[PDB]
């Protein structure tokens, strides 16, 4: 549910504007819960995943 | 066999090419290493055939050289190629930028006799430049492993943008660590202290990696970094901190002065 | 009315980000400034409402400040925004890589109290590393617009791969010219010669713009450098002249030595 | 011609096919000898006009 939304709306430009105007809005709409919509209004990243280096200097 | 290295830039789903993203849907096979399970159950669906790299990194706080976990990264991927697999590497962002396992693989391909090459993605430095409005043109720009900095002899232009990436672990020479001492930092701030005062501005920036995520942008005096909190996704930019001087000097070569500056 | 600018990245069509690529489809007007007709075809398939920005360029041998040039395709971008329309940005690589237009259309977007943003593309750095298969994180990297280096005071790490950008134009201060002169890369060559030697290898770059095009990788000593043949696409590549040497000041700071690296 | 390269661009599938043999595909696009010729000499000023 949550990852289906988030992978839609990185790809789709429509849905991201859409985003942008009214994100609770779209949010909802899209069956986000409460609390993963609180998570997403905090930035609570760790939350959100709940419900990287490659190289050196030599 | 053959080899190709993509990235999947910083953002989820929307930021790899339109390419690079055709690449991993027909692959036979793809090693990714992915911010994340949300960038992992996007290319799972793009491409089932995935094997995760995540996987040769310390497991259960075991001392592990980076080195060593690079090395078998690298043979993973010329397993697949040599077996004669149409073989996909994705990793996040710009795959050959401050990553060292697209680069070796594609050698090691190319002398065993295999087609490889790499497709450019976007990195984290692209990302830096649209989220601060900075054109890395205007005074120009400079980038360096945090590490690297501090252990070899590197002068920075003041009048230039300046990264120091993987500042989490900057002064970490074991390579066995995922983070580093606030005594380190400290002496990372001495040594810039070369060049920029202790109350000069810098910015710890994180790009996003989801949409509905805001980035990192925390403005603080340089000072204060030792006690600042970082994460391995965390670029230290260092804004300029001095004036153009005049190359009067080429100047005068051309004959020209400010004055005649279009 | 809202503004985005997006790159296209160099290579066509299929170099461009995803999410980019669906922003260009949904705008109701865009700003192209592309590298040839192939990519403007493509784009004008994408969505039929183009305005070409190629026109504010100077026209007939007429003589132009490439700043008065800029001001008008800002000028222009604005007044659809200003409309109401939801306008988009298309340029060529990354939007704000060595792009003062769309900084500059972000600027007077946001300050006139309209929705503006950048978007991230591949830029003909990130191709650079790609094709020539350079990590710059191996010994760092500096980039630098060659006439600023040759116009003011900038000091290179020569350690680090150095760019050169619009090195075709490097010296021409009217910002009338469509390229330089041989007299100007010459003393471009001596000012270089603080930090490299006149037989030092270095590479002309340029990335390619079509899928059955090989990019130009052309090494040659900087000494010959004037007597090249460079386009306006043309980047400069001064691979290190010095290997990375120890910092012992730092490593003694940090208690440490060589042989304790891992 | 110019609906090839957009193709080309964009799809890795032909990608693939392409450096697997240029002319082949070219061909099975109806690219003419000139066209050819024009890639094969890495002549795109050609290739534009
Ligand atoms: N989301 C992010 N925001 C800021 N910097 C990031 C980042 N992700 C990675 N980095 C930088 O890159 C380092 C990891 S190396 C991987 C870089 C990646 N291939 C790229 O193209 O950018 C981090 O230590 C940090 O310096
Ligand atoms: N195809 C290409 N290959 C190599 N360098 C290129 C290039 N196109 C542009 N450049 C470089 O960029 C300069 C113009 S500045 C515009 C660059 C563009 N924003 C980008 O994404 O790269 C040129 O003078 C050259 O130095
Ligand atoms: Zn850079």
């Amino acid at each position: 549910g949550l990852s289906d939304f988030f992978t839609q709306l990185g790809q789709d430009a429509q849905l991201m504007e859409d985003y942008k105007q009214n994100p609770e809005a779209v949010m909802r709409a899209h069956g986000l819960t409460d609390e993963q919509i609180n998570a997403v209004m905090t930035g609570d990243m760790e939350k959100l995943k709940t419900l990287s280096y490659l190289v050196w200097s030599h | 066999g053959s080899l190709v290295c993509v990235g999947t830039g910083l953002q989820l789903a929307g930021q790899i090419s339109v390419l690079s993203r055709s690449y991993i849907e027909h692959a036979d096979i793809v090693f990714s290493l992915l911010p994340d399970g949300f960038s992992q159950r996007w290319l799972t669906k793009l491409n089932p055939n995935v094997i995760n790299l995540q996987q040769f990194y310390a497991q259960n706080g075991e001392v592990k050289n980076r080195r060593d976990t690079y090395e078998q990264m690298v043979n993973a991927i010329l397993d697949a190629v040599r077996a004669g697999k149409k073989t996909v590497c994705a990793l996040y962002g710009h795959p050959g930028v401050f990553a060292c396992v697209s680069h070796m693989a594609i050698t090691r391909a190319k002398a065993e006799g295999f087609s490889a090459k790499m497709e450019p993605g976007i990195s984290a430095e692209a990302c830096l430049w649209a989220d601060l409005g900075i054109d890395p043109g205007n005074s120009g720009h400079q980038s360096f492993e945090a590490s690297q900095f501090m252990f070899f002899n590197h002068v920075p232009d003041p009048t230039t943008h300046l990264l120091l990436w993987q500042i989490a672990i900057a002064g970490e020479h074991t390579l066995t660590q995922f983070h580093t001492s606030s005594d380190r930092l400290q002496i990372l701030v001495e040594q810039l202290n070369q060049w920029y005062p202790l109350d000069h501005e810098v910015v710890i920036y994180e790009a996003a990696n989801l949409p509905i995520q805001a980035p990192r942008i925390e403005r603080l005096p340089l000072a204060n970094l030792p006690q600042a909190h970082l994460m391995p996704i965390s670029t230290l930019l260092i804004p300029p901190a001095k004036k153009l001087e005049y190359n009067y000097a080429i100047l005068a070569k051309l004959g020209i002065g400010p004055e005649d500056l279009g």
